[PDB]
RNA sequence: GCCCCUAAGCGUGUGCUAAGUGGAAAAGGAUGUGCAGUCGCGAAGACAACCAGGAGGUUGGCUUAGAAGCAGCCACCCUU
């Protein structure tokens, strides 16, 4: 999926869910963007389904921009196992986004297929999106 | 009769009606008799 | 009651009479040889008839000329029409005598205007898709 | 989803009786490696945990899994009731993985199924619709793959394709011409199909013989030695060569259940007329005066139907 | 009607009227368009008749400059406008609504200048 | 969760001005 | 052209700013060239109409005790969320 | 906190809610309703409704036993 290939500090405290974004707000990109309205932390197969979906929906043409990536690792500790004895390896990588900051942004021709996909791909992400367009 | 949650037109010809408090697609299509829990 | 073109062939056509006819009630005798006898002035292309049926043997036979909508059809060598129409222009025809012999087609036609009943055999010629 | 529970439930079945040892020495080696499995998710999942460990857990997840199964075969029955019902004929595609299983039925119909060079990937079972050439329409279903010495765990995950093979009447097992040795495949397919016959007690239906990318071949016979099997028919689906053949000695050889009657009909009920020309097949027919002297391999619903308007030429 | 496109057929209409010689205000109701044709190529260019807008012909044949027959727009009106003649282009023109039964004519006013109730069977018919 | 989730809710008051001790 | 009309602020600061912005005026300060920066609350909609209507690279009326000064958009500040605009900044034009 | 239990307002002035909302809840669904916008059409009569026409070349062609507006294809025109 996508992964950062080399990571300075494997086990890192949990990314701060405070406050909304200050760099990102903006489509950049493309022409139609998915802005996000809540904190949310997107992990990684998360962003392939948005991804896929939105490249089966048009399917041929128009590129399609993954702002956010996934880095942040996530922790879990074992199963069935007690509190205590060290911090558990990492399991998730997710993507601290904040509200305001657009995840994806596209450029296809046709604009109502572009607004269809994006809607198609808000239904694969963890929180409250909205399509904002280029032409501001 | 599909009891679903969300209840949408499926085809050119259904339209969502407000029935005793209960939203409901009536269709000439029987398939298409969708209503809202 | 039916405007059927029944096709200029004189050589043993009710079959494709029979079934138009026995889904009403015509003498198919009658008919075929009385188309026949129609057809022995017209060999060229199949007239139309509107046999006007009332409640039995209507009798009646008035003409509305076969492929007009492909006379140029008919009257360029060429035919199987144009399977691709305006996908690639198919075969050639003459511009000025669309134009020209388009008298004899306006007899049916809308209006007296000669240059836009060209226009209107300039469509039906374009139906197939051919340069005309 | 069906898949991904069947898939979980051999890999469940498979390490249960070797928990101790190697699987606590995966339980230890956790980087997703080749035994590291993933179960039906494939994109890890699961895969962190690959067969879990504990026998509880296990246990658990496989009684579970036995229900789910239990449940998607009272699915799949209803989704080929319509095919039950109307009894249309249906032929079967099996033979070795990579034998070209699924060019063919990309080949003859243009179904567009993923027709990968990888080993066994169309793991579900699909079917489509065809026309024979001349006449009946049928049903072609392309299997999910054999191997020698098949696990033995996978049984349930191939207990559909099991199940299309027994509800078949033209099997076909597809062999890959240019590989060497291209017998191992055959016998091995032939014995899964004496076990297949043999567990759900059957008559075994007839099986057509197709030797497969001889276009590439060096000919390993190049004689009545390359008709290994004599009885067999040398398509290349990859240039679609013996299509015509095949396609008509398909047809041939699934057996008739039609009725050839002749019949003729006077105009007033074209109706029959336009039923027997869409329902029925008919050969030809010369325009007679009142009907036609049609000679149609028509169907049992019609058969009574055109008794009446029947004809003595 | 079309706030742009109306005032270009009014305009046309208009000018047609105050260029013609007569009117015969009409019924064109019940007719089928084989009649109808009919009567467009029996009197041809001369009455070549054709409807229009009865609420904005009221304001066309005023902005030709006449009023009149405005009076009577109740109902579908259908005007022909002779073009030249008066008694011999509107003799089959009355004798419809004998031979079809259709094209009752209403009338009531001649040219924009001269109000009848007997439009048709006045000069036009004798 | 019923119990829990009215012992919680009970907070959301005008007299305990949304904190209540055990939230 | 624009004909925008703009008033100067008496208060100034995050309170000053919010209670404008809560009586749809847009705060905007006036400097260039002109070397004095004016501090001005431009009543809003208005403002986003003619942005909308020309853009940025526009050129404002700004008609602001009855003397008129002719300015051009030059930063903006839309909210990310809500969005509007916070803040614009405006350059002085001299003829 | 102020209708009775239960001390004090069944307070006054503007509005909103029909869900007993008030007097638990999510993704999501939705002709619920009010308010403030904007845009399109329209007294030259718009929208709904009723009365008429709704044509011809023509059955456009290919296609198929057959497809004639209405298997399905291309075009998607000409005239009144
Ligand atoms: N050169 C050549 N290649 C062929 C021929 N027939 C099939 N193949 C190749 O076999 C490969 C395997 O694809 P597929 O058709 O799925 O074979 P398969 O037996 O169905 C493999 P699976 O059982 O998993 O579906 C394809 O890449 C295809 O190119 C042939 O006649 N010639």
């Amino acid at each position: 999926m996508l992964i950062p290939r080399k990571v300075k500090h494997r086990k890192q405290h949990h990314p701060e869910q405070r406050g909304i974004a200050s760099g990102g707000t903006s489509v950049s990109f493309g022409d139609y963007g998915i802005q996000a309205l809540e904190h949310a932390y997107i992990t990684n197969r998360q962003i392939e389904s948005a991804r896929i979906a939105i490249n089966r929906h048009i399917k041929r043409g128009g590129k399609v921009w993954i702002n956010i990536f996934p880095d942040r690792p996530l922790t879990k500790k074992p199963a069935e196992t007690r509190m205590g004895s060290g911090k558990g390896s990492p399991e998730w990588w997710v993507a601290n986004v904040k509200p305001g900051r657009v995840l994806f942004e596209l450029s296809y021709p046709d604009e109502k297929t572009a607004r269809d996909a994006l809607t198609r791909a808000i239904h694969k992400l963890p929180i409250k999106a909205r399509i904002v367009t280029r032409e501001e | 009769m599909k009891v679903n949650p969300s209840v949408k037109p499926i085809c050119d010809k259904c339209r969502v009606i407000r029935r005793h408090g209960r939203v409901m697609v009536i269709c000439s299509d029987p398939r298409h008799k969708q209503r809202q829990g | 009651l039916i405007k059927l073109q029944i096709q200029a062939g004189q050589a043993n056509p009710a079959p494709p009479v029979g079934p138009a006819l026995g889904q009403h009630g015509v003498n198919i005798m009658e008919f075929c040889k009385a188309y026949n006898a129609a057809t022995e002035s017209q060999r060229g292309n199949v007239i139309p008839v509107e046999i006007t049926v009332y409640e039995d043997r209507s009798f009646t036979f008035a003409l509305k000329t076969p492929p007009a909508a492909k006379l140029l059809l008919k009257a360029a060598g060429v035919q199987k029409g144009s399977g691709e129409p305006h996908k690639t222009k198919v075969a050639k025809v003459t511009w000025d005598q669309v134009r020209e012999i388009a008298e004899t087609k306006k007899a049916d036609l809308n209006a007296n205007d000669i240059d836009a009943a060209a226009k209107i055999i300039a469509g039906t010629a374009r139906s197939m898709g051919i340069t005309v | 989803r069906e898949g991904k529970a069947q898939v979980s439930l051999a890999q469940m079945e498979y390490m249960l009786p070797r928990l101790r040892g190697w699987g606590e020495s995966m339980s230890r080696q956790a980087g997703g490696r080749a035994g590291g499995a993933g179960g039906g998710v494939g994109t890890r999942g699961p895969g962190e945990t690959k067969i879990e460990t504990d026998r509880r857990r296990i246990r658990e997840r496989m009684a579970k899994l036995r229900r789910e199964i239990r449940d998607m075969k009272k699915i799949r029955d209803t989704q080929r009731g319509s095919r039950r019902r109307s009894e249309i004929p249906s032929v079967a595609i099996v033979g070795y993985t990579n034998a070209g299983k699924s060019s063919l039925l990309n080949a003859l119909t243009g179904a567009g199924v993923l027709v990968e060079n990888a080993l066994f990937a169309t793991l579900e079972p699909t079917t489509r619709r065809g026309e024979f050439e001349d006449g009946r329409p049928f049903v072609l279903t392309d299997t999910v793959g054999f191997v020698r010495h098949l696990p033995t765990q996978l049984v349930e995950a191939f207990r559909s394709t099991l199940e299309e093979v027994v509800d078949a009447d033209l099997l076909i097992h597809v062999v890959d011409g240019s590989d060497v040795n291209p017998l191992a495949q055959i016998n091995a397919v032939r014995t899964v199909i004496n076990e297949v016959v043999a567990e759900y007690d059957i008559a075994p239906p007839p099986e057509l013989l197709v030797v497969n990318k001889i276009d590439a071949a060096t000919g390993v016979g190049l004689a009545q030695l390359r008709r290994a099997l004599p009885d067999a028919v040398f398509v290349s689906a990859r240039t679609g060569d013996g299509l015509d053949k095949l396609r008509s000695r398909m047809g041939e050889l699934v057996e008739s259940t039609d009725a050839t009657v002749d019949v003729t009909i006077p105009y007033d009920r074209g109706d029959l007329v336009a039923r027997v020309h869409t329902d029925g097949h008919v050969d030809a027919t010369e325009h007679t005066d009142a009907g036609t002297r049609i000679k149609a391999r028509v169907p049992a619903p019609l058969a009574a139907t055109l008794r009446e308007y029947a004809t003595f030429a | 009607m079309a706030k742009a496109d109306k005032a270009t057929a009014v305009a046309d209409i208009a000018e047609q009227f105050k260029a013609s010689t007569a009117t015969v205000v009409t019924e064109y109701r019940g007719l089928t368009v084989a009649n109808l044709a009919e009567l467009r190529r029996a009197l041809g260019d001369s009455a070549t008749y054709t409807v229009a807008k009865n609420t904005l012909v009221k304001r066309a044949a005023s902005e030709a400059g006449i009023e009149g027959l405005d009076e009577l727009f109740a109902g579908p009106t259908a005007i022909a406008f002779v073009k030249g003649e008066a008694v011999d282009a509107a003799k089959a023109i009355k004798k419809f609504a004998k031979d079809n039964k259709a094209l009752v004519i209403k009338g009531g006013y001649m040219d924009g200048k001269a109000l009848s109730v007997a439009d048709v069977e006045k000069i036009a018919d004798l | 969760a019923k119990r829990g989730r009215k012992k919680r809710d009970r907070k959301h008051s005008k007299a305990n001005h949304g904190k209540r001790p055990n939230a | 052209p624009n004909k925008l009309t703009a008033n100067v602020r008496t208060r100034t600061g995050k309170g000053a700013s919010r209670q404008a912005r809560r009586d749809g005026k847009v705060p905007a300060v006036l400097y260039g060239h002109g070397t004095d920066p004016q501090h001005l609350e431009l009543n809003a909609r208005d403002f986003a109409a003619v942005l909308r209507s020309h853009g940025t690279n526009a050129i404002l009326t700004l008609d602001i005790e009855g003397t008129e000064q002719l300015a051009l958009t030059k930063a903006l500040d839309v909210h990310p969320i809500r969005r509007n605009i916070q803040h614009a900044d405006l350059l002085v034009v001299q003829r």
